[PDB]
RNA sequence: GGGCGUGUGGCGUAGUCAGCGCGCUCCCUUAGCAUGGGAGAGGUCUCCGGUUCGAUUCCGGACUCGUCCGCCA
RNA sequence: GGGCGUGUGGCGUAGUCGAGCGCGCUCCCUUAGCAUGGGAGAGGUCUCCGGUUCGAUUCCGGACUCGUCCGCCA
RNA sequence: GGUUGCGGCCAUAUCUACCAGAAAGCACCGUUUCCCGUCCGAUCAACUGUAGUUAAGCUGGUAAGAGCCUGACCGAGUAGUGUAGUGGGUGACCAUACGCGAAACUCAGGUGCUGCAAUCU
RNA sequence: GAAGACAUUGUCAGGUGGGGAGUUUGGCUGGGGCGGCACAUCUGUUAAACGAUAACGCAGAUGUCCUAAGGGGGGCUCAUGGAGAACAGAAAUCUCCAGUAGAACAAAAGGGUAAAAGCCCCCUUGAUUUUGAUUUUCAGUGUGAAUACAAACCAUGAAAGUGUGGCCUAUCGAUCCUUUAGUCCCUCGGAAUUUGAGGCUAGAGGUGCCAGAAAAGUUACCACAGGGAUAACUGGCUUGUGGCAGUCAAGCGUUCAUAGCGACAUUGCUUUUUGAUUCUUCGAUGUCGGCUCUUCCUAUCAUACCGAAGCAGAAUUCGGUAA
RNA sequence: GUGAUUUCUGCCCAGUGCUCUGAAUGUCAAAGUGAAGAAAUUCAACCAAGCGCGGGUAAACGGCGGGAGUACUC
RNA sequence: UCGAAUUUGGGUAUAGGGGCGAAAGACUAAUCGAACCAUCUAGUAGCUGGUUCCUGCCGAAGUUUCCCUCAGGAUAGCAGAAGCUCGUAUCAGUUUUAUGAGGUAAAGCGAAUGAUUAGAGGUUCCGGGGUCGAAAUGACCUUGACCUAUUCUCAAACUUUAAAUAUGUAAGAAGUCCUUGUUACUUAAUUGAACGUGGACAUUUGAAUGAAGAGCUUUUAGUGGGCCAUUUUUGGUAAGCAGAACUGGCGAUGCGGGAUGAACCGAACGUAGAGUUAAGGUGCCGGAAUACACGCUCAUCAGACACCACAAAAGGUGUUAGU
């Protein structure tokens, strides 16, 4: 009792119907991934510059 | 059984080229990418190491993290129905800067040049590319260009 | 394969925190206890009637098994474990290979 | 105990030639591909004569065999061993599979089938396209007559429709007659065993000369 | 491992084969079709090499058996003496621990030793015990 | 029909781009009871093709022999 | 029915295109038996028919004959 | 413009056979106490710039040169190919419509350009 | 009378025990069985120039090997060919020239590599520790393999740097249980000390039917649920094979291709052979052969009328209209 | 088990069974003995039958081969 | 077969894994390869059959991965429902422009690898056969190798070159430019890196076309046997055969045409009226020209329309038109 083994036929229309949105992109993008002497960095560079603007228009 | 490795059918795709095997050149090595920049993915064959997979051969991405021999490219790959996100971590012997993103910075900035220009006059400045308009009148002249007849030519074997 | 019966490498015994020498031996298993928490359960479970209560294995399939060397650190007898790869022969008397002679 | 042609007439499969993953074939039938005086100079026999296909097909060496018999035997009887010269233009490559069933009584008991049926080489085909010669034929122009009976006698073993062309060419060469013989009566063509050598204004002026002397003799 | 898997359609004359925890080398193999829908079933005569005992066994075709490892190692004789030979390892390594062969073999062994000529000394390991099979002289080297 | 092994001198087996043992034939020796030694001579490497200076051991294709299956309709 | 191979003196048997041996018995010699040996003999249309060659046991084609192998149904 | 040091592109730069090279610079070249390395101061190491030489390296030029590079309406809108027809043909296959468009071949031309620093009749 | 603290009896323990009990006796598959592994993987191709892509498709490979065949550095250039030198020749060692790799890099194949990734030499253990992120397979789970970093501690080199095993693509394994290493930390719940036991973090012992049951047969005495998803008739598609017919004509036929034949080739037809396939039928279409009886086909054995002959007659052969 | 009468029932005890009044540490349970420990416990020695070693048994299950020389012999 | 191992009445004994058997798995109340009765029991079934009113709106899948998985499930996909946040956009099975990537079709072999036909010129301390030679690393021919310049033909697992079709990215406000703040990162160094403050550039704000609203979430059904057509393509002699790729269909779908038919052509459907058509047709059946125009064909088996229901090689002073 053979049967099919494999098609792609309807694939296609099956991702087509409500199918191949793009993502969803945004400001500010995860910083997962991203080298950790630069994060470890970062967050004292943006901690100084939050404080330096907080003592601006305080 | 069926095979299907890391380099399954990458024959043709990860040889080198005619007459250009060998070391490669300090320009790859010299060039200098940042965070941000649009770069294509090509492998090279000679570094084995930090290698692309065979299904990102010859696409573009965005550079997120810059380490000391290697970049970070974020492509967006289409799984099923919906795009998903790949972050990858190549050696920089793998990619090159696109070219097209420099042309459209080449364009920005001649326009932004062009609207200043013109914006001390206020001439309409019409700054959008337009395509290939359909071309408008013109007289053809017969001066020394009288025309020729031309005829079917019969049939012959030429063997 | 053919391993040094010395090794210089890491040691995380809380006063090294280096690469101090280590003397290495093969990891033995060792005899399974008695009251074991699993064996006192076995024995209750195979007591009585019933015959045999739990699987046996029988379809073998690997002619090898990895082989685990114990380093031994000299300085402060901490001890630490690492695997090799599966290796029909093994020996840890070093009998340096030679390379430019006779057969 | 050979199938017929019309199992192996049409180009149906990819090329399938001996190699290192055959390693298995039989031979061919045809052996001889030039004959009549293949030895003959250039300028002797001037007219030239093709069989050329009109059909996208796959000819199989024993029909090239046979035809290569038929045109010869019939040019040797009737104008002369020595006054012509064929060549079969064809080289039979491509390997015919053959997946064997057996024909006894109850073969069903031990056939199984259509199961691992991947064929066994049996034969080596020819494959030829639309305006392909098979045949070339050059000898004088007191031959014509015989060389185009010649190769309508040998049409007759292939399949498919085969066209008899008298060629422009001179002999084997690619130049056509009045072309040749302006060539010729210089001295930038020299003979061969066979064919001839050209001259082209490239190359070392040294060695132009040592060669091809009469022509630079202006 | 001392011992490893093996399937009996796998197995094939003069091989070594674990018949009841002994190792035997196979004489005979026979498949047989248990049923005309069934699969064959394989009989195996093997004599142990140490004991020279006939054993035999009937499994499925598929079922695995089990296989000792069996080296074969060349030495040279220093003493026969109390049964027990003393043997000489290439690099000069010596062992005492082999016992001397108790038939025909030890009987030959023993007078060529007793008549003085360098005798070459084959004993085999399988599953932790230890013989002598054959001996030869060497034509070279003397 | 298919599958799996098979093939080297009188015999038996090993295997480097054909070796030993045993018979044989000689020679020498031992009273023996039994001998022993030294030399030989002997193989299309199953067969047929492509290579190579050396080819079993490089390669490919075929043959012989021994087995095991060829069932249920 | 088909395939593959085979065919030598009265018998067995050797044959690379240029019919030998052994056995039967013809004769002679030879024998204290419990009967041998030795020496000269006879013996083929190389299964037959055609072609090639210069000449086919030899090469080829056909026929005959013999021996193997595979084959009807539910 | 020549030469040296470090280069970029990596033959228009390579290869074969000849010819030429003022000045300077490279180079060959002289030496074995010291550092160092070799069977061998040949390579490598060190010393002198002295005893010499453009012979070679190197640079440039020559060749109906080989190769390589560029271009062509040269082959050729050819081969191939996306779309279409209730087109042809027994078939094999082939024409047409709307589009895209090669490679070999032939011919013509060319044979390194250049960045930084130093130095030169 | 006999026997006697031995038999017997009771409870445990070892052996024996198809006499009996319970159960099992893989999957894929051009039906099943035998065969094979297409069941976990790797290279090239099929594969139609992104990726993906099947068949019991083709050509092969894996369950290993390596303390160096890993890491770093230095020096050198290989296969082959030519020309030479006592023994020394086809092949021993030495010398020169040419040599884009035609060699080598553990193995299958494909890529990659020339002051090297190859050969030789020197020093070593980064084949180390701690947990994260990412790529492939993919559900964007696991496993395997891999990539780039961070925090240490090392190796090597003058140094820049390089190194988290093997130049890259394969080389392998959950829960439960046992055992080892670390923390010597947590718990044994009325309170302590010491054994013992149980936990936490990281490995090992293995499931190859490889996301991982503990497993022999027979049934012609057989049973049930189903299946035309699936074989054993007929019918249908196909016609390899079987049968029949052509075309061409090297030759046979004394001479002479075609009176009669006809090699090497090649074009067809038929479904009275056997295969191939699985479309219909498994809530059944009564599968040998014979007897009986009707009709149809023509590829004509005889009878009717003819043509041809290597047709003198006789006999015969080839062919036509003809069922 | 074989299946009246008549006439015979050959060879083989290696295997599988069956059977010994043989010989005796190889395998070797529980109880018991000894050592260590603070004890749970661990380790040893000793260790019945049966296996293992040694015999018998085919009107027990069964089995009854190859290569040479000239039926016979090796 | 009929004087006994005879036939038989009544009494009596043996009861279900049990009996009894001159042995057939026979008999044990029409039940026997384990009787009958009741209960557990409404035993389990991935398997077969059935499953009860109307209308409206939306509307599939036979595919991915894992499983003793292959007639079944889980999971993803396809679908419905409930909506939520907003109001023309952080869109698009499309094109253009710019820029990448690929190794198929083609082509090539006097380009590498491999296969391969034929001569020519050379090389013999450097071949083999003959003949002449005392012989000769002798000669003369011939034949083989190797080299040189040519020549004929090829490659799924060959390639310098190399399309078409498909395919990645970009075409701005989350942008560009100017100035200078932070840092424990980095640099020889306010050098750079990243994120910032303040300022300038607006409807041609950065190509075309269209937008039918855009975005987001939860939950759940059915499905997980497919099949056909054009083109590419694998195994096979082939198949209404088996297996793949892209698209369109049938399944799930009626209507007009192809006489007839799941898939072909045309076109997709609320209930009606009028008009015009598609594909197909207009002698009659049959609605519609026995229209018009130019030719061809006469068959003692004419021919008559794609899928499609067949015909070839070879021939013919039949006839027509050509070279
Ligand atoms: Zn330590």
């Amino acid at each position: 009792a053979k049967s099919k083994n494999h098609t792609a036929h309807n694939q296609t229309r099956k991702a087509h119907r409500n199918g191949i949105k793009k993502p969803k992109t945004y400001k500010y993008p995860s910083l997962k991934g991203v080298d950790p002497k630069f994060r470890r960095n970062h967050k004292h560079a943006l901690h100084g510059t939050a404080k330096a603007l907080a003592a601006a228009k305080k | 059984g069926k095979s299907h490795g890391y380099r399954s059918r990458t024959r043709y795709m990860f040889q080198r080229d005619f007459r250009k095997h060998g070391a490669v050149h300090l320009s790859t090595y010299l060039k200098v990418y940042k965070v941000g920049d649009i770069v294509d993915i090509k492998a090279n064959g000679s570094i084995q190491k930090g290698m692309p997979h065979k299904f990102y051969q010859g696409k573009t991405g965005v550079v997120y993290n810059v380490t000391k021999s290697s970049v970070g490219v974020i492509i967006n790959k289409m799984v099923g129905n919906r795009y998903l996100e790949k972050r990858l971590n190549l050696r920089v012997e793998h990619i090159k800067h696109s070219k097209c993103r420099q042309e459209f910075l080449e364009r920005v900035k001649a326009n932004a040049a062009k609207r200043a220009e013109a914006k001390a006059q206020g001439v309409a400045v019409q700054l959008k590319r337009q395509p290939a308009q359909p071309r408008e009148s013109r007289i053809v002249s017969t001066e020394g260009n009288v025309p020729q007849t031309l005829a079917p030519v019969p049939y012959e074997t030429f063997i | 394969v053919n391993v040094p019966k010395t090794r210089k490498t890491y040691c995380k015994g809380k006063t090294c925190r280096k690469h101090t020498q280590h003397k290495v031996t093969q990891y033995k298993a060792g005899k399974a206890s008695l009251f074991a928490q699993g064996k006192r359960r076995y024995d209750r479970k195979q007591s009585g009637f019933g015959g045999q209560t739990k699987p046996v294995f029988h379809k073998k399939a690997k002619t090898t098994k990895k082989v685990v060397l114990r380093l031994e650190c000299v300085k402060c007898k901490t001890r630490a474990q690492l695997t090799l790869k599966r290796c029909k022969h093994f020996e840890l008397g070093g009998e340096k290979k030679q390379k430019g002679q006779a057969l | 105990a050979r199938r017929p042609a019309r199992c192996y007439r049409y180009q149906k499969n990819k090329p399938y030639p001996k190699s290192r993953y055959n390693r298995a074939v039989p031979d061919s039938k045809i052996r001889i591909y030039d004959l009549g005086k293949k030895k003959a100079t250039v300028d002797e026999f001037p007219l030239c004569v093709h069989l050329v296909s009109n059909e996208l097909e796959q000819l199989s060496s024993e029909a090239l065999e046979a035809a290569r018999i038929c045109a010869n035997k019939y040019m040797t009887t009737v104008s002369g061993r020595d006054a012509f010269h064929l060549r079969v233009r064809v080289h039979p490559f491509h390997v015919l599979r053959i997946n064997k069933m057996l024909s006894c009584a109850g073969a069903d008991r031990l056939q199984q089938g259509m199961r691992g049926a991947w064929g066994k080489p049996h034969g080596l085909a020819a494959r030829v396209d639309i305006g392909q010669i098979i045949f070339s034929v050059r000898t004088k122009d007191s031959n014509k007559d015989v060389v185009v009976e010649g190769l309508r006698r040998a049409r007759y073993k292939f399949p498919g429709q085969q066209k008899i062309i008298l060629s422009k060419k001179w002999g084997f060469t690619n130049l056509d007659r009045p072309e040749y013989l302006k060539k010729r009566e210089a001295g930038e063509v020299k003979d061969d065993g066979a064919f001839v050598k050209f001259l082209s204004k490239k190359g070392s002026l040294e060695n132009n000369i040592r060669e091809f002397p009469e022509y630079f003799a202006a | 491992s001392a011992t490893y898997p093996m399937q009996c359609s796998a197995l094939r004359k003069n091989g070594f084969v674990v018949i009841k925890s002994r190792p035997c080398k196979i004489v005979d193999m026979s498949t047989s079709k248990t049923g005309k829908h069934g699969h064959a079933k394989v009989h195996l005569v093997a004599i142990d090499i140490f004991t020279g005992k006939k054993l035999e066994d009937l499994s499925p075709s598929t079922h695995n058996m089990e296989v000792p490892v069996v080296k074969r190692n060349e030495y040279q004789l220093l003493d026969i003496d109390d049964g027990f030979l003393s043997l000489m390892n290439m690099d000069g390594d010596t062992k005492d621990d082999v016992k001397a062969p108790e038939g025909e073999l030890g009987d030959s062994l023993q007078t060529a030793f007793d008549e003085g000529k360098d005798l070459m000394v084959t004993i085999i390991s399988a599953m932790g015990e230890e013989a002598a099979i054959s001996f030869k002289e060497a034509a070279r080297t003397d």
